[PDB]
RNA sequence: UGACUGCUCCCUAGCAUGCUACUACCG
RNA sequence: GCGGUAGUAGCAUGCUAGGGAGCAG
C-alpha cells in the first residue's frame, strides 16, 4: 500500500527521524520526533489492512455474481445440451444395432411403433424411396435392427394393397412411394 | 465398462424423452418408465442393449421432434 | 384391548366424525363435535356453541382445518383400485403424479 | 460528525492554541496548549461516541417496526382468504336432504361418512380393467349404495371422452385404462 | 406437489470475553 | 517513577441471527 497521503507523511517522518537518530543527538529530539511519527505511523497501519479487506471482500463480490450469472445461463439451454450429450455417448457406445437404426433414420426409414423383442408381434417401417427398399428389402425376408423379418403386407400413401412381385426398377415410379412393410419377428 | 455406459445413455434417453413431453400419453410413459428402469437392473450386456433399441425407437419414431441429420452433422452420432 | 374385539362386528361407516348443524350470524355451518373411535368409545366435545356471532382468527383455522365441511361439500366416490375405505373426491378430476429420472 | 454542539468549543480552542504555538511563545502557553486540547479531545470523543451508538439503535428500532407492518398486513390478507373459501363452500350444500336426514337423527349428531352417501348429487368411478367394468357400471344405469344412477360420461387417464361403444373385450387394450364414470342420481338429486 | 428429527461443513452480520498495540487524563 | 481511566487499531475465543450444501432414520 504505497499510493496513499499516510504512506508518503510516514516515510518522510521515518527518514527524517533516521537520519536525526543516525546522526546523533539528545533525548528531547528523539521523544519530539517520535510523538510526531508514531501518529502517521498508526495512521498507514489501519489503511494498510483495510484496503487488504476491501479489496478482497470486491473479489468475493464479483465471484458471486459470475457464479449467479453462470447458473442462470446454464438453466436455459437444457434442450439442446441434453440432446448434444445423448448423441454424443450415443457414437462413444458404437453397436451396430444402434449404428444400423441410426442411419436408417438419417436416411428416411423411420418405425411407427416400439420395435418388439419377442419371437412375435407386428413392426411397421416407412420406406419413402426405391433405394431404401433395395438395401433393406430383397426377397421376402426384412432385415432391420440387426435382426431378420419376414413381409406380410404393402401398403401405399392411397392405402391398396401392393403385392411383392410389382416392385421394379422400372415399375415402381408410377406408385404413391411412402411405403408401409408390416412384418414379423424371424425366429 | 460396457454397462455403465449403456446406463448413463438410457438415463440420458429417458431425460430427453420427458423433456418432449411424452408424459401426455399414459401407456408410452409407461412402457418408457418400464424399459429404463429394467435396464438399469440388468446384470448381463445383451438384455440392456436390446432394451436400449427399444428405448431408443421410442424417440426415433416421432417425425418433428428432433432433427436426426443435423445431430448427425455436428461431429456426432454417425 | 376389550374395545378392539368387539369394534369388529359394527359397521364401518359409523366411525370417525361426528357432525351436526351450527348457525353463524343466521347461516348454516357443518363442523364436527365429537369423534367414534375404534378404541376409546364415543367422545364428545366439551366447548360447543350453536349460537354465535362472528367468529375469530383461531375459529377459522380450526373449521378450516376440520375435514367435515370439504366431506360434505364434494361429490361422492366409488374407488376400485383400492380396498381401503373412500370418503369423497374434491375436484372432478382424478390427478396422476409421475416421478422424474436424474442428471447425469 | 461535523456540527456537534463541542465541535464549535473543540475547534475554536485548537484554533487559538495552534495560533499561540505559532506565536512562538514561552513553554508554559504549550503546556496550557497540550492541556487544553487533551481534555478537549477527550470530552469530544463521548459526543462522538454517543450518538453514533443512538443512531444505529434508533434505525434497528424502525426496522422492527416496519417488519411487525407488514406481518399485520398479511395476517389481515390471510383472514380475508379464508373467509372466503369458507364461505365460497358453503353454497353447495344441497339444504333439503341434508336438512331431511338431520331432523331424523335423535339428537342432531350424525357419522361424516354417510352425508355424501345420502345427500350428494354426482358419483364418480375409477375401473381399473374392463373384467372389473364390466361388473359395476355395465350398461347405462346401475345402482349403488341402495340408489339408481345413470351414466353421464366417460373419460380416461389422459382426460379424452369415450364413448360406451368402444369399451368392449376387443377393443380393451387400445384405451389408457384408468377410466373415470361420472353418473347422476336418478330420481333424487340431479 | 416438497413431512418430522439428529449431526456436520462453508460464507456474512452482531454480541460478549481475552491478548497486544497508539495516544490522552489522573494520581 | 508506577498504576488506574477514555477512546482507536489489529488478533484470538464462544454464542445468537441469516444464507448455501452434505449424510442418517
Amino acid at each position: 500500500f504505497s499510493s496513499l497521503p499516510s504512506y508518503a507523511a510516514f516515510a518522510t517522518a521515518q527518514e527524517a527521524y533516521e537520519q536525526a537518530v543516525a546522526n546523533g543527538d539528545s533525548e528531547v529530539v528523539l521523544k519530539k520526533l517520535k510523538k510526531s511519527l508514531n501518529v502517521a505511523k498508526s495512521e498507514f497501519d489501519r489503511d494498510a489492512a483495510m484496503q487488504r479487506k476491501l479489496e478482497k471482500m470486491a473479489d468475493q463480490a464479483m465471484t458471486q455474481m459470475y457464479k449467479q450469472a453462470r447458473s442462470e445461463d446454464k438453466r436455459a439451454k437444457v434442450t439442446s445440451a441434453m440432446q448434444t450429450m445423448l448423441f454424443t455417448m450415443l457414437r462413444k457406445l458404437d453397436n451396430d444395432a444402434l449404428n444400423n437404426i441410426i442411419n436408417n433414420a438419417r436416411d428416411g426409414c423411420v418405425p411407427l411403433n416400439i420395435i418388439p423383442l419377442t419371437t412375435a408381434a407386428k413392426l411397421m417401417v416407412v420406406i419413402p424411396d426405391y433405394n431404401t427398399y433395395k438395401n433393406t428389402c430383397d426377397g421376402t425376408t426384412f432385415t432391420y435392427a440387426s435382426a431378420l423379418w419376414e413381409i406380410q403386407q404393402v401398403v401405399d400413401a392411397d392405402s391398396k394393397i401392393v403385392q411383392l412381385s410389382e416392385i421394379s426398377m422400372d415399375n415402381s415410379p408410377n406408385l404413391a412411394w411412402p411405403l408401409i412393410v408390416t412384418a414379423l419377428r424371424a425366429n | 465398462s460396457k454397462m455403465s455406459d449403456v446406463k448413463c445413455t438410457s438415463v440420458v434417453l429417458l431425460s430427453v424423452l420427458q423433456q418432449l413431453r411424452v408424459e401426455s400419453s399414459s401407456k408410452l410413459w409407461a412402457q418408457c418408465v418400464q424399459l429404463h428402469n429394467d435396464i438399469l437392473l440388468a446384470k448381463d450386456t445383451t438384455e440392456a442393449f436390446e432394451k436400449m433399441v427399444s428405448l431408443l425407437s421410442v424417440l426415433l419414431s416421432m417425425q418433428g421432434a428432433v432433427d436426426i441429420n443435423k445431430l448427425c452433422e455436428e461431429m456426432l452420432d454417425n | 384391548n376389550f374395545n378392539v374385539l368387539f369394534s369388529t362386528v359394527f359397521p364401518p361407516t359409523s366411525f370417525g366424525p361426528l357432525v351436526r348443524k351450527i348457525f353463524v350470524d343466521g347461516v348454516p355451518f357443518v363442523v364436527s363435535t365429537g369423534y367414534h373411535f375404534r378404541e376409546l368409545g364415543v367422545v364428545h366435545n366439551q366447548d360447543v356453541n350453536l349460537h354465535s356471532s362472528r367468529l375469530s382468527f383461531k375459529e377459522l383455522l380450526v373449521y378450516a382445518a376440520d375435514p367435515a365441511m370439504h366431506a360434505a361439500s364434494g361429490n361422492l366416490l366409488l374407488d376400485k383400485r383400492t380396498t381401503c375405505f373412500s370418503v369423497a373426491a374434491l375436484t372432478n378430476n382424478v390427478a396422476f403424479q409421475t416421478v422424474k429420472p436424474g442428471n447425469f
